[PDB]
């Protein structure tokens, strides 16, 4: 029961996915050759949530790896845990996507998507009771954004009563990584508003801030950033894979975190994150962890949470702890600072607890916030997009693939509507 | 439980703080690597971590601390740093550079408070005269007042000496500090370097001293002040009691701090070191730790903190004797002019130190009209300087205004008048 | 934090600079090839104040070397530590300056100055927190005086909130080294009055006196004089580069030494200076050092300090010493001889102490005096200048470069005003 199918699309999506599979593997005591070397029966009890068993006690992640160019996936295969994946689950094209949503969604991606869908169907048929799908991609490129969105559309059409959740890497206000980012992001976001149940919004600038300000890390690698993201990802599904006092679930989280269907864009966080120098200096108390969790500096989106209000927040705690303490802390936060929580939803904080903590920690926590502050990201994207579109700058690359102006206007309209909705509850 | 947070600001303050922390470690058996709750916050690995705020705008003193012996003891945050110092400029502390760091400091303080289940308040270490210790400290204090209100804010301050100094903009800064910590700090305990040197010359029989020795001496006093929070004893004094007992009027809140016996190994054996003798020494003009004669001033209120072997009867007798002396003048309106605190725990000797082991030691905190003279002197100095508008372009060039100085002078005059009134 | 950028201009400026870089290098344990061979961690902790680090643990002084003629800098490069400098930091012209301020400031120098400014900008961009600039030049020539002044003007305009300090070699009352010296000096001084924060006034006659009367040196070389100057220079910045009991700073010194903005001309001194014959005969006590410091014979300007009053003096002590002793000595000097200290500034002496003493000494000290006696130098220069200008002697060399009579009169006026100001406090 409760099988989850993973899809990783494009460069960033595949890279983050590799790290995620490493982390999950280590959590379950699975080595790169698919052999189990754990010490606890809890490690295998719910291994089926992420893994499929093969002859000779081999475990193979239910992961589908998708790209329009072979490089990234060749690197992944060459990598440490790369040999753990099913070879038949690498689905790739030959021509690149040129950071072009239209190529991912309408042309190059359209040619490949049926093949991906077939693999997806095959995997879903092996599920006793499939919970849903997890997707990893970027919003600013062509493959993860265009192809990824397309895949989501297809799967929701075919499996409309399953959970569809994405970890989506978004552009950052200071330092864009591509010139057409606003166009791609807007085109993706338009589709995600209507075709996903929840989306975790990750901002690389926030990750860098975490690495520098919090972790005191002089020289963060993308690998290190990926690790953090993977940790957050693992947190979300912990309650499917292990016992607890309050057993959470994806669906439960959705129920408690989405008060209106379109408002499903979350700011993720993780705790504790402490510098290697200052480890003995910190006392690892639930209160202190809570404080870390709620600190804007420990968020992974391009928002100031203090510039908005929390509609709902879900906290998932890992390790041994007093439920009394947890509840009291939650009460204290809300009573003290009631202005930062929407007044029309009493008890804005939901708590879940899983007994088994991650490696190397006695306690940890994962934070998921639905804040009206997220509107700032959307507003900024919209401004950027309009700045370009009003001059039809770069547009020939998209019209050449058959897109029309009207689609862009529709996207803009959707964006603005979303922003307006967010402003309502602000 | 009873918990307090230390704040150390500047160079001088930081130096003092180092000594203090060493002393604390020696007292409670904590190793330099952290292997009590009142000062040391305890974590889940048999590790004890100080509960202090260490602030400097120049990254030198802090860097030294970070590299030295007690680096593993302190947190990598408690020790806070800047980029450029104020350079004996109140304006660069209070207005320009301080408002970059202050927020962080405040946050740290809040965090520390959160970690306590009964915060008695604050102990702050700065210097009247220094650039950071004047302005930045003032700024911090104001913020603290705004935030907490009824949490104790005690200050330990290095007052500029009359006949000696180490900076030729020291009158201005000190005056400014006085102006902007008159409506915030509850107590501002005073030590003077010249006085300490004199003491060293006289009692210790040492005439080649250095700052380290002075710091150690200051730390002893600090320990004595704070010994009631960390050990048992008859008459356990609190940080909140000092305010009640040494501040008759809210503007009047600068009491002198003196320690006895400050004596070397050679004449520790010659002397009896009885309680009465120690008490007498405490009230002697030369033994005081500032440059003022308490014969030229009436004692408003005094506080005595006996530490070690003390029969309370003996203490009482000593007090009676003191009262008898013609101192030794008291004010008309304060007959009961004594507060007494006793601890079973004796003083603690620091290896490679000035002082020998003793059975019993005493720390006296006295609020008197003798400091009025000092204030007047300072005012005169200021007047002499400001008449020609000397150095004012530095202060005005970073925030201040012509008029503020005048206001400060007026305030000082008012203070003097108040003191005079009290004297009557 | 606290990076200092060095500029050395003209013949004397470059020569003194070479010696200074040698001295600093030896202090920091840096060999001529930029390799560190020190014994203490204190040597590297603040090395960034004067040096920039390159690949292979190479250290390169933040020094800009400027001349209108190539000879002097060719000699410098040929010299012992010459290979330590960045080749791109030699900025030179082709035509000489002919001891002509106008050529340095308005014509030849004007053509080169932009190139220098570009290098300066480049260096300042590499500073985490640039403290300010140090310039070395002569006042009597064309390049150091005219070009140097010009550079100062430019940099103050661009970096008006940084410290600008100069070591300026001035003409000597007995034996002038050029005929137009008065003109050049007056023209420079005019600009320095308004564009520098502090200027250390060095007189070669005083240096010769030191060498002959104090050091008992029969045959001083310019090299030897330069050494002394370098020692004084190093003293000033000691508290940026090492720990101490009273950590000084450039800005702090300025604050304590400049009571009115235009009065920023200091007489430097150094101690101990003792003959090689009579070394064992002297007891190296702080009192004796203090006495040396305050002795007119141990000053490096063309003044009799007893013919004026000290407005303020800053003493910087190096080595182990009793603060008690230092303070007491300072008190004794002022009490005993209160007539030599302006009465309107109580505590005319400021003391700083740095724990780490210079090579070969247990104790040393550097003296910086702001004395009203300096007016004598200015008065003498003014007299000389007027003697020439009233006959328009040598003036065609300057008018030919576009200067007008009115500038000279302005310069004279400034000089006289300065003298009057000094006389006020005398
Ligand atoms: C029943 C007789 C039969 C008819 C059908 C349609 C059958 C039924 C199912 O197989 C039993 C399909 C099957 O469940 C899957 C979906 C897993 C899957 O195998 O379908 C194919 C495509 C499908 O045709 C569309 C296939 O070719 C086929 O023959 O399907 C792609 C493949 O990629 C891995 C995978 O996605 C003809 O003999
Ligand atoms: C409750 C939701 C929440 C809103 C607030 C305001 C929350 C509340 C508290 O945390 C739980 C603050 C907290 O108690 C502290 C004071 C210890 C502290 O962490 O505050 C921050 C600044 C604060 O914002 C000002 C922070 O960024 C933040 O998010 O604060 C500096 C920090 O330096 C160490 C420290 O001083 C947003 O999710
Ligand atoms: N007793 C004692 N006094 C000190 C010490 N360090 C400095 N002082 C005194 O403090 C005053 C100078 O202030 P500092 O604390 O050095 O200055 P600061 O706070 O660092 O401020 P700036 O350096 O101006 O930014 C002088 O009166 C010194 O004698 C010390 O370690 N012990
Ligand atoms: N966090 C993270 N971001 C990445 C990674 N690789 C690429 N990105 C980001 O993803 C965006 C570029 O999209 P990318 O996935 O490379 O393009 P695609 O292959 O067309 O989907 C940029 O915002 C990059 O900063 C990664 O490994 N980790
Ligand atoms: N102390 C010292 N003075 C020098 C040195 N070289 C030249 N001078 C003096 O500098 C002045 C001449 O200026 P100079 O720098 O050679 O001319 P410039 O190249 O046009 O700036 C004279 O007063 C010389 O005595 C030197 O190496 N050391
Ligand atoms: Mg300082």
């Amino acid at each position: 029961m409760r099988e989850i199918v993973h899809i990783q699309a494009g460069q960033c999506g595949n890279q983050i996915g590799a790290k995620f599979w490493e982390v999950i593997s280590d959590e379950h005591g699975i080595d790169p050759t698919g052999s189990y070397h754990g010490d606890s029966d809890l490690q295998l009890e719910r291994i089926n949530v992420y893994y499929n068993e093969a002859a000779g006690n081999k475990y193979v992640p239910r992961a589908i790896l998708v790209d329009l160019e072979p490089g990234t996936m060749d690197s992944v295969r060459s990598g440490p845990f790369g040999q753990i994946f099913r070879p038949d689950n690498f689905v790739f094209g030959q021509s690149g996507a040129g950071n072009n949503w239209a190529k991912g969604h309408y042309t190059e991606g359209a040619e490949l998507v049926d093949s991906v869908l077939d693999v997806v169907r095959k995997e879903s048929e092996s599920c006793d009771c499939l919970q849903g799908f997890q997707l990893t991609h970027s919003l600013g490129g062509g493959t993860g954004s265009g192809m990824g969105t397309l895949l989501i559309s297809k799967i929701r059409e075919e499996y409309p009563d399953r959970i569809m959740n994405t970890f989506s890497v978004v552009p950052s206000p200071k330092v864009s990584d591509t010139v057409v980012e606003p166009y791609n992001a807007t085109l993706s976001v338009h589709q995600l508003v209507e075709n996903t149940d929840e989306t975790y919004c990750i901002d690389n600038e926030a990750l860098y801030d975490i690495c520098f300000r919090t972790l005191k890390l002089t020289t963060p690698t993308y690998g290190d950033l990926n690790h953090l993201v993977s940790a957050t990802m693992s947190g979300v599904t912990t309650c499917l894979r292990f016992p607890g006092q309050l057993n959470a679930d994806l669906r439960k989280l959705a129920v408690n975190m989405v008060p209106f269907p379109r408002l499903h864009f979350f700011m993720p966080g993780f705790a504790p994150l402490t510098s290697r120098g200052s480890q003995q200096y910190r006392a690892l108390t639930v209160p202190e962890l809570t404080q870390q969790m709620f600190d804007a500096k420990n968020m992974m989106a391009a928002c100031d949470p203090r510039h908005g209000r929390y509609l709902t927040v879900a906290a998932v705690f890992r390790g041994r702890m007093s439920m009394k303490e947890v509840d009291e802390q939650m009460l204290n936060v809300q009573n003290k600072n009631s202005s930062y929580f929407v007044e029309w939803i009493p008890n804005n904080v939901k708590t879940a607890v899983c007994d088994i903590p991650p490696r190397g920690l006695k306690m940890s926590a994962t934070f998921i916030g639905n804040s009206t502050a997220i509107q700032e990201l959307f507003k900024r994207i919209s401004e950027q997009f309009t700045a370009m579109f009003r001059r039809k700058a770069f547009l020939h690359w998209y019209t050449g693939e058959g897109m029309d102006e009207m689609e862009f206007t529709e996207a803009e309209s959707n964006m603005n509507d979303l922003v307006s909705e967010y402003q309502q509850y602000q | 439980m009873r918990e307090c947070i230390s704040i150390h600001v500047g160079q001088a303050g930081v130096q003092i703080g180092n000594a203090c922390w060493e002393l604390y470690c020696l007292e409670h058996g904590i190793q330099p690597d952290g292997q009590f709750n009142t000062f040391f916050s305890e974590t889940g690995a048999g590790k004890h971590v100080p509960r202090a705020v260490f602030v400097d705008l120049e990254p030198t003193v802090i860097d030294e601390v970070r590299t030295g012996t007690y680096r593993q003891l302190f947190h990598p945050e408690q020790l806070i740093t800047g980029k450029e110092d104020a350079a004996n400029n109140y304006a660069r502390g209070h207005y320009t550079i301080g408002k970059e760091i202050i927020d962080l400091v405040l946050d740290r303080i809040r965090k520390l408070a959160d970690q306590c289940t009964g915060l008695q308040g604050f102990l702050v270490f700065h210097s009247f005269g220094g650039g950071t210790g004047s302005g930045f400290t003032s700024l911090l204090m104001e913020r603290l007042s705004v935030d907490y209100g009824k949490k104790s804010k005690l200050e330990f301050s290095i007052y500029p000496a009359p006949q000696v100094s180490t900076a030729v903009v020291e009158p201005y800064n000190s005056i400014l500090t006085t102006h902007t910590t008159l409506e915030h700090s509850d107590c501002a305990f005073m030590v003077d370097n010249e006085a300490i040197y004199d003491i060293c010359r006289r009692n210790l029989d040492i005439e080649r001293p250095t700052y380290t020795n002075l710091n150690r001496l200051i730390s002893q006093i600090v320990s004595s002040i704070t010994a009631s929070l960390r050990f048992d004893g008859a008459l356990n004094v609190d940080l909140t009691e000092f305010q009640t007992n040494l501040v008759p009027y809210p503007r009047i809140h600068f009491p002198l701090a003196t320690y006895a016996p400050v004596i070397s190994a050679e004449k520790a054996y010659h002397e009896q070191l009885s309680v009465a003798e120690i008490t007498n020494a405490c009230f002697e003009p030369a033994n005081q730790m500032v440059k003022c004669d308490p014969r030229h001033g009436k004692y408003m209120a005094c506080c005595l903190l006996y530490r070690g072997d003390v029969v309370p009867k003996d203490v009482n007798a000593a007090i009676a004797t003191i009262k008898t002396k013609r101192t030794i003048q008291f004010v008309d309106w304060c007959p009961t002019g004594f507060k007494v605190g006793i601890n079973y725990q004796p003083p603690t000797v620091v290896p490679g130190g000035d002082l020998a082991k003793v059975q019993r030691a005493v720390c006296m905190l006295s609020n008197t009209t003798a400091i009025a003279e000092a204030w007047a002197r300072l005012d005169h100095k200021f007047d002499l300087m400001y008449a020609k508008r000397a150095f004012v372009h530095w202060y005005v060039g970073e925030g201040m205004e012509e008029g503020e100085f005048s206001e400060a002078r007026e305030d000082m005059a008012a203070l003097e008048k108040d003191y005079e009134e009290v004297g009557v």
